[PDB]
């Protein structure tokens, strides 16, 4: 009775061999499969160029991250392109959305820049001052900047500046600009006569004034605009325009929800009361002959 | 003759069925990979030539971040430990869990593979480092530029951490096979790297050094290993792409053993490779996390 | 006839340590492709078993 | 915002 | 390890 129960085993080793054989070689073919990485949803575009608007004239067609190098900067560096159905094409330096990232930082960071970016353009940033400076005085060719608000009810407006421009870290990347150009935002960057005091509308004032942080006060004010409302700016003494200014959600804040009791929110005067906080906040600079030329 | 058969049988239908078992198993994996893994890495505006120029520019926080080493090439990505020893690591190996397949040829160890970061959940940036090896020609480059020190973790599955130390670490372009030299060491894991296992005696230990080896692949065999027999080649036993010699006393980028202990039977070649650095567990002991980074020195 | 049941005997033992290996090489590979497809079949290996049926058969070879 |  |  062996010769059967033996030999039946023999006709099982034998096909587990053969489906071993088979199975290692399905093993190989799996391998194939699992040598790439995750594919990463944020992909930086190949076209490069001196801006934003280069780029959108070699054909560039989408708003996302490019390398750009500006005319004398050593390096490359990558920035978010706004590109637009005309062909025009923005550089990004600033943007608030939802207040994820912090905006109180020492020199170095405004210097070289913070935050993230995101080709979807839904991340809060600020490129860099030493960036921003070499976009701006790039060889002879005006830039133009354009302020974007965004209050918490869905309204937005604008402000725009001709010939923008950003000095380099020796004269504290000081702020420049021939004029107001227009915009329904209002000129906040020429003051705004708060009512406290007559001097209100000449100390708010920001075209001519020089970078300052807490770590590095540049202001017209005997104490620490940057420091006292925790943020980078063009100070004077204070502020009208505070971009870089600390999130209140809501957009309505008092001078309770502050600190020192001085208005350090996202504002811009000319268009909204000190106490009332942006929801979005966008800086871009263009080419200035783009602007309806 | 009577037993015999009863144990013998239970044998081969055990086994038939666990066959079956693994045929299904990877079957569905073969379906699980028709669609990838994804990730998505918005990228910080901070960036420099490596990692120790960020930290000085005010990166912070330990997560990928862009480079550019040089002006000849584009910039890439890579992760930065920020925290370890005073942080600017630059990170270019990384194992954690074996998500990564290491058994690569020349040209994917050339060129740098695996993911280099991925989501901290509710995160739009990547935070957590992935398992990768940065690329041959990029850790050439980086090491070249100036002086360089390497720092080496590990641990054990049970949460027990050691180091290794390099005051002084680089790695030769292509021409020279990526040839590898490391000193200034100082650590607790042991100077694998430049002494060999320290439980071999004389030409034993010696064999083992890795300073001074060129850098081979299972299809590239540079090894210190004099032979004919196309099959004894450190790299294609010890399944990893590395400085070996004949063969290693650390195997970094060896087959990832979940649990940590393995025995000979259990490898593919009989060999010890796994994630290896005898020095601190021995042979049979493969590690759960390991990892290497470099920084300019001063 | 018992020139085969020593013969079965040595190719039982050939093939436990022949499927050790593959379950220990499949389970490193599958999860390998966790890094790069959509997800790793979730598993383990059960060792002990395959232990247990080596010293089970070596004992009945004596 | 101005300063006294 | 080593091959002797
Ligand atoms: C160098 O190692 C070889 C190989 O020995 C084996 O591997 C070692 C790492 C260790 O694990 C040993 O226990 C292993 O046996 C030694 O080779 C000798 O070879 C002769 C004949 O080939 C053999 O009879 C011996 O058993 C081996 N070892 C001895 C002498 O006992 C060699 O001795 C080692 N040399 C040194 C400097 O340690
Ligand atoms: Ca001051
Ligand atoms: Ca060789």
């Amino acid at each position: 009775t062996h010769d059967s129960s033996i030999r039946y085993l023999q006709e099982i080793y034998n096909s587990n061999n053969q489906k071993i054989v088979n199975l290692k070689e399905k093993v190989a073919q799996l391998e194939a499969q699992c040598q790439e990485p995750c594919k990463d949803t944020v992909q930086i575009h190949d076209i490069t160029g001196k801006d934003c608007q280069d780029i959108a004239n070699k054909g560039a067609k989408q708003s996302g991250l490019y390398f750009i190098k500006p005319l004398k900067a050593n390096q490359q560096f990558l920035v978010y392109c706004e590109i637009d159905g005309s062909g025009n094409g923005w550089t990004v330096f600033q943007k608030r959305l939802d207040g994820s990232v912090d905006f109180k930082k020492n020199w170095i960071q405004y210097k070289e820049g913070f935050g993230h970016l995101s080709p979807t353009g839904t991340t809060e940033f600020w490129l860099g001052n030493e960036k921003i400076h070499l976009i701006s005085t790039q060889s002879a060719i005006p830039y133009a900047l354009r302020v974007e608000l965004e209050d918490w009810n869905g309204r937005t407006s604008t402000a725009d500046y001709a010939m923008f421009k950003v000095g380099p870290e020796a004269d504290k990347y000081r702020l420049t600009y021939a004029y107001f150009a227009g915009g329904d935002a209002g000129d906040a960057f020429d003051g705004f006569d708060f009512g406290d005091d007559p001097s209100d509308k000449f100390f708010t004032s920001h075209n001519g004034m020089q970078f300052s942080t807490w770590d590095n006060d540049n202001d017209k004010f005997e104490g620490n605009c940057a420091e006292q409302d925790g943020s980078g700016w063009w100070m004077n003494k204070c502020h009208a325009g505070h971009l870089n200014g600390v999130y209140y959600q809501g957009g309505t804040y008092s001078k309770a929800s502050t600190p020192n009791g001085y208005a350090n929110g996202i504002i811009w005067a000319t268009w909204k009361t000190r106490w009332y906080s942006m929801k979005k906040t966008t800086m871009k600079i263009i080419p200035f002959n783009r602007l309806t030329i | 003759i009577p037993t015999n058969l009863r144990v013998l049988r239970s044998i081969l239908e055990n086994l038939r069925s666990k066959i079956q078992k693994l045929e299904s198993d990877v079957s569905a994996q073969m379906e699980y990979c028709r669609t990838p893994c994804t990730v998505s890495c918005n990228i910080p505006v901070v960036s420099g030539k490596e990692c120790e120029e960020i930290i000085r520019k005010g990166g912070e926080t330990s997560e990928m971040y862009l480079i550019q080493p040089d002006s000849s090439v584009k910039p890439y990505r890579v992760y930065c430990d920020m925290n370890t020893e005073n942080g600017g690591w630059t990170v270019i190996q990384n194992r954690q869990d074996g998500s990564v397949d290491f058994g690569r040829k020349w040209d994917p160890y050339k060129q740098g593979f695996g993911n280099v970061a991925t989501n901290t959940d509710g995160k739009n940036y990547c935070g957590l480092p992935g398992e990768y090896w940065l690329g041959n020609d990029k850790i050439s480059q980086l090491t070249r530029m100036g002086p360089t020190e390497l720092l080496i973790e590990m641990e054990d599955w049970k949460g027990d951490k050691v180091k290794a130390h390099y005051g002084g670490f680089t790695v030769q372009n292509e021409a020279n096979k990526y040839q590898i030299s490391v000193n200034k060491y100082r650590g607790t894991a042991g100077n694998a790297l430049m002494d060999g296992a320290s439980q071999l005696m004389g030409e034993n230990r010696t064999m083992t050094i890795h300073n001074g080896m060129f850098f081979s692949t299972y299809d590239r065999d540079n090894d210190g290993w004099l032979t004919s027999d196309p099959r004894k080649q450190c790299s294609k036993e010890d399944g990893g792409g590395w400085w070996y010699n004949r063969c290693h006393a650390a195997n970094p980028n060896g087959r990832y053993y979940w649990g940590g202990q393995y025995t000979w039977d259990m490898a593919k070649h009989g060999t010890d490779d796994g994630v290896v650095w005898m020095n601190w567990k021995g042979s049979w002991y493969s590690m759960r996390k390991m990892s290497m980074k470099i920084r300019p020195f001063f | 006839k018992v020139q085969h049941i020593q013969l079965l005997q040595k190719n039982v033992r050939a093939q436990l340590v022949d499927m050790k290996r593959l379950e220990v090489d499949i389970d490193i590979k599958i999860r390998s492709c966790r890094g790069s497809c959509s997800r790793a079949l979730a598993r383990e290996v059960d060792l002990k078993d395959y232990e247990d049926q080596q010293k089970q058969l070596e004992q009945v070879i004596a | 915002g101005p300063r006294p």
